[PDB]
């Protein structure tokens, strides 16, 4: 969700 | 046969191109050129190339026209190539990646970018289709058209798609290398599709490559190990992943490395490399298209590749 892509970038 | 016919109906295609009446018309060449593409089309419409090649004829008219100031004939000629890319798409291809993304880019250029969304969409709507080089193609015209943003969000869309392979996360990573210059998220991305793709050879291979290239000997050892140490990598399908650490140590290290490096591949390998220590030797030494052997000694060591 948002995690993945927040941890990403 | 198939081909006789197809390599006439093009002769007659470049010959009408040719304006055998030197007419000066542009217009008048440019019906007659259509009408021979459309006769072959009614026949040969299963031939991706016959379509595309008669959008870009249009799109070359039109931009002529356009040069010449006739700009009510170069939009014209704009819409119905088009239009050419659309039914090329709807009957007969309807599946044809080449022409959806050939649109694409035609639409692209013309700057009608949500007619661009709707193509790729269209496209990754039908079902049993490998959707993973659409979505490359999709972030590549998202970020270089919309920018960093929109590519990441199709990158999101990828990764939500149970169909989507590895190769995306590749390409996602090396775009934030290449065009962002970030290497911290390259890696972010490299790590997460490392996370799912382990036991992948292309994929382990990619990350590999992107690392050694950034050139920090201790960064590449620490992943070499991890691959060939931990992971999911079968040790079958480990061999290239062995080879190019034996010329990460040829290059950056020294013998004894060198030495070490080779006896835990040969023991990685011990049963399908009997008898073939003096042919992994050569790759001690092999450089581009140099080699320590002739073709003849090459294979009587029973050397490969």
């Amino acid at each position: 969700g948002d995690e993945e892509e927040e941890w990403l970038y | 046969q198939e081909a006789q016919q197809v390599d006439m109906w093009k002769k007659y295609i470049q010959w009408e191109k040719s304006n055998p009446l030197r007419t000066e018309d542009q217009t008048l060449i440019t019906k007659r050129v259509m009408f021979a593409y459309e006769q072959c089309l009614l026949v040969l419409g299963h031939h991706p190339d016959i379509w595309y090649e008669a959008a870009q004829y249009l799109e070359q008219s039109s931009k002529l026209l356009a040069e010449k100031g006739d700009m009510n004939n170069a939009k014209l000629f704009s819409d119905e190539a088009a239009n050419i890319y659309e039914r090329a798409i709807s009957t007969l291809l309807k599946k044809n990646m080449l022409l959806y993304f050939a649109y694409a880019d035609y639409e692209e250029s013309r700057m009608k970018y949500e007619k661009v969304h709707s193509i790729y969409n269209r496209l990754l709507a039908i079902e049993d289709i490998d959707p993973t080089l659409v979505y490359i193609q999709y972030m590549k015209f998202a970020r270089r058209a919309e920018g960093i943003k929109s590519g990441r969000m199709i990158f999101k869309k990828a990764r939500e798609d149970t169909r989507t392979r590895h190769h995306v996360y590749v390409t996602a990573a090396l775009m934030e290398y290449y065009c962002s210059k970030d290497k911290s998220v390259a890696f972010k991305i490299f790590e997460l599709g490392l996370k799912k793709y382990g036991d992948i050879p292309e994929y382990v291979l990619a990350y590999i490559d992107y690392l050694s290239h950034l050139n920090e000997d201790n960064n590449t050892r620490v992943l070499f190990e991890r691959v060939l140490t931990s992971g999911s990598l079968p040790p079958e399908k480990s061999g290239e992943i062995w080879a190019r650490f034996l010329a990460f140590e040829s290059n950056i290290g020294d013998l004894a490395s060198i030495l070490k490096v080779e006896k835990r591949r040969f023991t990685a390998f011990k049963e399908e490399y009997e008898g073939k220590e003096t042919a992994l030797l050569v790759d001690r030494y092999k450089f581009m298209d140099l080699y320590p052997c002739s073709a003849s000694e090459l294979k009587a060591l029973g050397y490969k590749d």
